[PDB]
């Protein structure tokens, strides 16, 4: 059987959860993390009353996550979590009690054997097969830039902004009805996001190719809806992903991604800098954009001094680079120091 | 009449490298350490952790190698420097973590092998499964290749006569005898290491010179064809121009072109274009997924370098473009070792040539305007958003037209047309098609 026993891991995303066997190439499950009311989960639920609990990559409905973790290890894995170890994703700066609910909540509902907690962005370094670098972990609600060192985050440069994935969809919505189009139908939401997935691109120079854009229809590209109508999609191709540079876009007042990574490797010594400069690894489906590595080397070469090499590094398989790494993490045969076994939970506490 | 002060304004190997090293190797997600026996050789398939121990002036510190292969999967580079940062934390954070990815090796790298690295292609099973080709056979090619001293290295080779290189010698090992192929500009220190590496046969070598090849060697190579048999490449650099290479890239926001010393295949990136200069030869290599800005700036920064040569311009020097996977065998010997597993599906120069049909493979040379100098295409060519002719404005496609079919089309001349105003141009050309 699985006297090995075979090892599990999940990635607790904010917009869509990662979940697969250790040992594996890439997640076997990948639903989204929406709990539903008039129960209803996964993309089962597109009148209802949706509700996020890791809408900010932290987890909030803590007891409701149970749901959406029983979603997951029953019928999207189809897999019995007493018999198999668990490996669970926090956050860049998961709160100190939030790993230790998740503590409980294996060993009690579900009477996991095992379980260990690893930060979503140092597993994203381990696919790279770097120790150094700055991570900047696009997803669907929020993002962070991590800096890690010799295996580690450094918490005293660790970032986050609130703008990713599900933004930039609504950011499309606007534009495109601004285009003469309309659909609001929830439904419709995902069609949407087809078409940024699929259509939509960054700008080397935004300005520029927002004025050949009204001198020419080169940029333009077509969608077919399943009603069989074929939209046309023009500037609204990079707009939508410029809104990670011009938080402006939909209302913020922070700063983009190109300057929170600049100010990240700041806060950091004057030495560790040029290789968080030359180890500039990417992680999450928000830097899935066609030329969001040129611009993010062309934004952060302007902040940073003139004889610092920056090289963005774009890990083709980046959308389950967590999921990757845990899977890498979990099938390690040295990992069994790092469990926390059950007779450790009842003899500690969740600690 | 003045020198610009920013002409003037424009690392070490820490010890011998003759310190302990402890091999060990990522096999099942969980590191096996070598044998002492297979020092020095690597799997290009495998990544692999080196423990590097040392006191410098009584003072013991640690470095941490993870040497990274180009072939090995995902899976077994994160166990390479998941492992690292453990031997680090074992040793209290007193190690420096260094990543090695092949061909890239530094200087101390090669220092704690000597200089003499071996580096077979094979490796052991990712992600768990299948095929163990972690034998280099009874019957394999070995490339011998320094582009300066401390770094011979040894690297498997696909065993036909097209890897074949002048600046470097070979060695090849049969069931019937091990020959040792000495190129005309083999230097020293890498012929050394042929017959070092060949010696290990029981049976022995037989050196054999570029010219003298006997035919009992082909037929164990499969047969002849063209190998890097260039005239910079026959000589020694002591004589022929140095081989240089310049990456042109607009990432920076400025198109620019960066020297890569010491170049190899893995220095080019498929996002950018780079410029090899070779005396008789300057070739263009075209990035697969490389932006028509850098391209064309490259293609014209090329004859930029023949005309400010400090030296004879030999004017009708062949500035030739080459598309990523279809490099010529001329191209690559500049480089090292060329994997065709990357960008070539593994297939030879000469097999491509035969599948893709020899003129799609065939290097194309390099060699605001009037209507006379638009190049004029029908119609139905300019209405289309399909793949039309290149070397089309496409914000101009009016110009493109003919005098004649122009006025059939919009009504009045291309006099006329530019005399009326801006939004009436841009009304009327997504009218007829032409935005
Ligand atoms: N090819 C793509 N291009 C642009 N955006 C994408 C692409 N693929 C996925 N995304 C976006 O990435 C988001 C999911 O990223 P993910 O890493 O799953 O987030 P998290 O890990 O925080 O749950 C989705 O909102 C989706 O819109
Ligand atoms: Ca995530
Ligand atoms: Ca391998
Ligand atoms: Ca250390
Ligand atoms: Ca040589
Ligand atoms: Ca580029």
């Amino acid at each position: 059987d699985e006297d090995e026993t075979t090892a599990l891991v999940c990635d607790n995303g904010s917009g869509l959860v990662k979940a697969g066997f250790a040992g594996d190439d890439a997640p076997r499950a990948v639903f989204p993390s929406i709990v539903g009311r008039p129960s209803y989960v996964g993309d089962e639920a597109q009148i209802l009353t949706l509700k996020y609990p890791i809408e900010h990559g932290i987890i909030t409905n803590w007891d409701d996550m149970e749901k959406i973790w029983h979603h997951t290890f029953y019928n999207e894995l189809r897999v019995a979590p007493e018999e198999h170890p668990t490996l669970l994703t926090e956050a860049p700066l998961n709160p100190k009690a939030n790993r230790e609910k998740m503590t409980q909540i294996m060993f009690e509902t579900f009477n996991v054997p095992a379980m260990y907690v690893a930060i979503q962005a140092v597993l994203s370094l381990y696919a790279s097969g770097r120790t150094t670098g700055i991570v900047l972990d696009s997803g669907d609600g929020v993002t962070h830039n991590v800096p890690i060192y010799e295996g580690y985050a450094l918490p005293h440069a660790i970032m986050r902004l609130d703008l990713a994935g599900r933004d930039l969809t609504d950011y499309l919505m606007k534009i495109l009805t601004e285009r003469g189009y309309s659909f609001v139908t929830t439904a419709e939401r995902e069609i949407v996001r087809d078409i940024k997935e699929k259509l939509c691109y960054v700008a080397l120079d935004f300005e520029n190719e927002m004025a050949t854009a009204a001198s020419s229809s080169s940029l333009e590209k077509s969608y077919e809806l399943p009603d069989g109508q074929v939209i046309t999609i023009g500037n609204e191709r990079f707009r939508c992903p410029e809104t990670l540079f011009q938080p402006s876009f939909i209302g913020m007042e922070s700063a983009g991604i190109h300057e929170t990574t600049y100010n990240s490797i700041m806060k950091c010594d004057i030495d560790i800098r040029k290789d968080l400069y030359a180890n500039n690894v990417m992680s999450g489906g928000t830097t899935m954009y066609p030329g969001i590595a040129d611009r993010m080397q062309k934004e952060i070469t302007a902040l940073a001094p003139s004889t610092m090499k920056i090289k963005i590094i774009a890990p083709p398989e980046r959308k389950y680079s967590v999921w990757i790494g845990g899977s890498i993490l979990a099938s390690l045969s040295t990992f069994q120091q790092m469990w926390i076994t059950k007779q450790e939970y009842d003899e500690a506490g969740p600690s | 009449t003045k020198f610009d002060a920013m002409t003037l304004h424009n690392t070490g190997m820490v010890d011998d490298g003759s310190g302990k090293k402890k091999i060990y190797r990522i096999e099942n997600m969980d590191l096996v350490e070598l044998e002492k026996r297979y020092y020095g050789e690597l799997y290009g398939g495998d990544s692999y952790v080196i423990h590097y121990t040392y006191a410098v002036n009584g003072k013991e510190e640690h470095i941490i190698y993870y040497w990274l292969g180009r072939h090995s999967t995902s899976d077994e580079r994160g166990v390479a420097a998941a492992k690292t940062i453990e031997i680090d934390d074992s040793l209290g954070g007193t190690a420096k973590q260094v990543r090695v990815v092949q061909s890239k090796e530094p200087n101390h790298f090669m220092a704690m092998f000597d200089g003499k690295l071996i580096i077979f292609q094979g490796g052991k099973a990712g992600w768990g499964g299948h095929n163990s080709t972690d034998g280099p056979g009874d019957t394999y090619l070995l490339h011998v290749r320094g582009t300066s001293q401390y770094n011979t290295k040894a690297e498997q080779v696909p065993c036909r006569a097209e890897s074949l290189n002048s600046n470097d010698v070979f060695v090849l090992f049969s069931k019937g005898g091990t020959y040792v192929w000495a190129g005309k500009g083999c230097t020293g220190d890498e012929r050394e290491m042929a017959k070092k590496i060949a010696s290990k046969s029981p049976k022995g070598y037989i050196m054999i010179v570029e010219g003298q090849e006997k035919e009992e060697f082909w037929d164990l190579l499969g047969g002849k064809t063209e190998y890097a048999s260039d005239f910079s490449l026959k000589q020694a650099e002591n004589e022929h121009r140095p081989s240089r290479l310049f990456q042109c890239s607009n990432a920076s926001g400025v198109f620019k072109a960066e020297e890569i010393v010491d170049f190899v295949q893995e220095d080019l990136v498929p996002e950018d274009v780079f410029i090899l200069d070779a005396d008789h030869t300057i070739y263009v290599w075209l990035g697969n997924e490389a932006r028509n800005d850098e391209k064309q700036m490259a293609m014209d920064t090329a004859i930029e370098y023949l005309e400010s040569d400090p030296s004879g311009r030999d004017p009708d020097t062949p500035i030739m473009t080459v598309k990523q996977g279809y490099e010529p065998p001329d191209f690559v010997g500049h480089f090292g070792v060329w994997d065709r597993q990357l960008w070539s599906h593994g297939m030879s120069y000469a097999e491509l040539k035969k599948e893709l049909g020899e003129k799609n493979m065939s290097m194309e040379q390099v060699r605001e305007m009037s209507f006379s100098d638009v190049s004029k295409y029908p119609y139905s060519v300019l209405v289309q958003k399909e793949g039309l002719p290149d070397g089309i404005d496409l914000q101009n496609k009016e110009k493109h037209l003919t005098e004649e079919e122009f006025e059939k089309i919009f009504g009045m001349t291309y006099a006329t047309f530019i005399t009326k105003p801006a939004w009436k141009q841009t009304q009327l050309k997504k009218d007829k098609g032409l935005f």
